[PDB]
């Protein structure tokens, strides 16, 4: 006997795409903190960066 | 009788990065691009290098090199006809040698390619490389000539 | 160096260009083209003498080489400047480095070799055999330099380890590995080879089995 799923020589395929992670479910739902901070607005947290062009 | 007609010495490409396309009367030798990435993509509008070497076969010559163009808009540089019994070598793969102070016709036909695609290293991208004698696709790969490891940001355990 | 490029190509035509075509293409189906292949490629082969090669076979075996140090670094020289590619590591002075190559770590090297090396050639480098008529040679001749621009250029069938796959800190510490592991004396007697099961049960065989049984030919009565 032989292996009965082999030598599909058609359907060349696709170039894969950019994998996308998905975040981590509830399930590994640990994560990095964004940084602490008062917000008392809608939130912006302690990380906030500008750049100012000519 | 690992020496018969197929034997498996004889039978191997140069363990170089660079693909080779024999088809038409000038050989294509280490065909590959300089394009440096810094992210998953070298994105449209950069310019990157098109090395390889074209070596004549026949000495009656095949030196015109007239578009070798593909996706991409490959403009040659310095264009020369250097092919007669000899090689024409576009650019200066990571590692070459100028071999004298002086230059012969300024660059030694740098080809260079606007990519208007993105392009990522291990993918593997037409090119139509058309002498007088004919045109070929060539499938010129993305190769890392001398660039040691980019240092990848240390991972915090989570 | 125009006086080393000269020498380089005058030994490539009169040594390879039945092979490994004028102009560096390759011969079809006698040879590979060289461009490319670079200068640590051409050390390597070369100083291993695999390359005045007389054969086309399952594998090109090493023998003594054809050519100095010299003309050696006037060939590669030549084929770096043809084709551009790899280059073999050189000391301050300007020779080939050899115990530059030597990295400090000795643990890290061994991981790596047995993660890489060991895969084919041995757990401390003696040789190894390969599908058809080819094998993994013994690498207690290799000299670091040898070493190193093996791994830079994979010879034939054997993986091409970039220094961005093995950094050259990486590929120092695998060659201070192979030297010690070769340079190294057995410790609890003679080491049959570095093979232990069939050397050591050949060993047995003959040795212990035959004294075992002599001795109870001595003691005993033929009848
Ligand atoms: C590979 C390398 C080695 C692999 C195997 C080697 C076998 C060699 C055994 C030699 C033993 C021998 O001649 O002893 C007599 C000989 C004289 O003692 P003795 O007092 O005359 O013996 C009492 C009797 O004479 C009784 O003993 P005998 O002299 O009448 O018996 C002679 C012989 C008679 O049997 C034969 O004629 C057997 C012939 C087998 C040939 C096959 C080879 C074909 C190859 C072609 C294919 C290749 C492709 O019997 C055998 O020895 C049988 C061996 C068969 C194994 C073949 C393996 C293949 O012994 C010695 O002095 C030294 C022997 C040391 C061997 C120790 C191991 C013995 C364990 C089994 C032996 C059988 C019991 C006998 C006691
Ligand atoms: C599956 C299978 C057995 C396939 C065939 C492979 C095989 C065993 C082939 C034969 C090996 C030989 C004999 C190669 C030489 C070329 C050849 C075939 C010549 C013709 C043979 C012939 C008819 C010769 C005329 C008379 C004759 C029969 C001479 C035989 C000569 C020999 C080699 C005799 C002794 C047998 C021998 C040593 C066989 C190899 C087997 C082994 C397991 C050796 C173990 C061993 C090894 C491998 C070490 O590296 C080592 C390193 C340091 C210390 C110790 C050892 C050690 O003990
Ligand atoms: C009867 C009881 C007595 C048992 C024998 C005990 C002998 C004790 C010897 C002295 C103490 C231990 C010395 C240990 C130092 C040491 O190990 O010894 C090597 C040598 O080694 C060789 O070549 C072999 C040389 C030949 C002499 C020994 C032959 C004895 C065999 C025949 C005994 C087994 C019986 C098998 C029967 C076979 C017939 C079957 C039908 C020498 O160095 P080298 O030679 O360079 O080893 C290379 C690294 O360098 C290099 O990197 C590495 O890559 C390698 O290439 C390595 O070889
Ligand atoms: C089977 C895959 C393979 C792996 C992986 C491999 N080798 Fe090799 N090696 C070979 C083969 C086959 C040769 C013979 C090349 C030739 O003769 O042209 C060789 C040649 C050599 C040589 C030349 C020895 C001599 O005396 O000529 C050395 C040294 C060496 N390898 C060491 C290494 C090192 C260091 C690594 C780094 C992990 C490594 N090997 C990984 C198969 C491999
Ligand atoms: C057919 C006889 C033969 C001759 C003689 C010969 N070569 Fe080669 N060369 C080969 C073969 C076959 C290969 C690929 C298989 C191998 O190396 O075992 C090769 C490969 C090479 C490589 C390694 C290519 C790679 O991708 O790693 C170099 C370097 C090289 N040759 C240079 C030379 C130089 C320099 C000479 C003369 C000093 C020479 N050769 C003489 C046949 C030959
Ligand atoms: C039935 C058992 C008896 C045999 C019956 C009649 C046996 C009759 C045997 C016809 C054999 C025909 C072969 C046809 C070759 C082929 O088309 O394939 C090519 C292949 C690719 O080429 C090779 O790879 C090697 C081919 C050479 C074989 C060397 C063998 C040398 C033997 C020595 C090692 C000595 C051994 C001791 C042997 C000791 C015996 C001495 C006679
Ligand atoms: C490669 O491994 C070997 C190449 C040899 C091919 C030619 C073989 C010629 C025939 C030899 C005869 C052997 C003895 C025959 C016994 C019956």
């Amino acid at each position: 006997c032989s292996p009965p799923g082999e030598t599909a020589s058609s359907e060349p395929g696709t170039t894969p795409a950019i994998w996308t992670g998905s975040p981590s479910p509830a399930a590994p739902s640990g994560e990095d903190h964004g940084g602490g901070h008062g917000a008392g607005a809608a939130g912006a947290g302690e990380t906030l960066t500008a750049e100012l062009k000519t | 009788c690992s020496a018969g007609q197929i034997s498996q010495t004889t039978t191997q490409e140069p363990a170089v990065n660079g693909v080779n396309a024999q088809a038409g009367q000038v050989s294509l030798r280490n065909v590959h691009l300089r394009a440096p990435q810094q992210t998953d993509y070298v994105e449209p509008g950069t310019t990157v290098e098109l090395l390889f070497v074209a070596a004549n076969d026949s000495t009656e010559s095949n030196k015109l090199k007239s578009i070798t163009s593909d996706v991409g808009e490959v403009t040659l540089t310095g264009d020369s006809t250097v092919p007669a019994d000899g090689v024409l070598i576009v650019g200066e793969p990571d590692g070459q040698i100028q071999a004298v102070e002086n230059a012969e016709a300024a660059d030694a036909v740098t080809a260079e390619v606007e990519l208007t695609k993105p392009i990522t290293n291990g993918l593997l991208y037409d090119f139509t490389f058309t002498f007088e004698d004919g045109e070929t696709t060539v499938a010129v790969p993305i190769s890392a000539g001398e660039q040691p490891r980019r240092p990848v940001p240390p991972a915090g355990p989570g | 160096q125009s006086a080393l490029l000269r020498t380089g190509k005058q030994l490539f035509e009169t040594s390879c260009v039945s092979c490994h075509g004028a102009n560096l293409q390759g011969v079809p189906d006698r040879g590979p083209s060289l461009i490319g292949t670079g200068e640590a490629a051409v050390y390597f082969q070369v100083s291993t003498g695999r390359m005045p090669a007389m054969r086309g076979e399952a594998q090109a075996p090493s023998k003594p080489p054809h050519f100095d140090e010299s003309q050696i670094d006037a060939l590669g020289a030549y084929v770096q400047a043809n084709g551009g590619g790899p280059t073999v590591p050189r000391d301050d002075h300007g020779a080939v480095a050899q115990e530059s190559l030597i990295g400090g770590d000795v643990a890290r090297g061994g991981d790596l070799f047995r993660l890489n090396c060991a895969s084919c050639h041995n757990f401390t480098g003696k040789g190894g055999a390969l599908s058809s008529g080819k094998y993994a040679p013994d690498l207690g001749d290799a000299n670091p330099a040898q070493i190193y621009t093996a791994m830079l250029t994979g010879p034939q069938n054997m993986p091409k380890f970039s220094d961005r796959q093995l950094t050259p800190d990486e590929k120092r510490d695998i060659v201070a590995y192979v030297r010690e592991s070769a340079e190294t004396p057995s410790y609890g007697g003679y080491g049959l080879g570095g093979f232990g099961p069939a050397p050591e049960g050949m060993a047995m065989w003959i040795i212990g089995m035959v004294a075992a049984i002599g001795v109870a030919m001595w003691i005993g009565s033929r009848a």
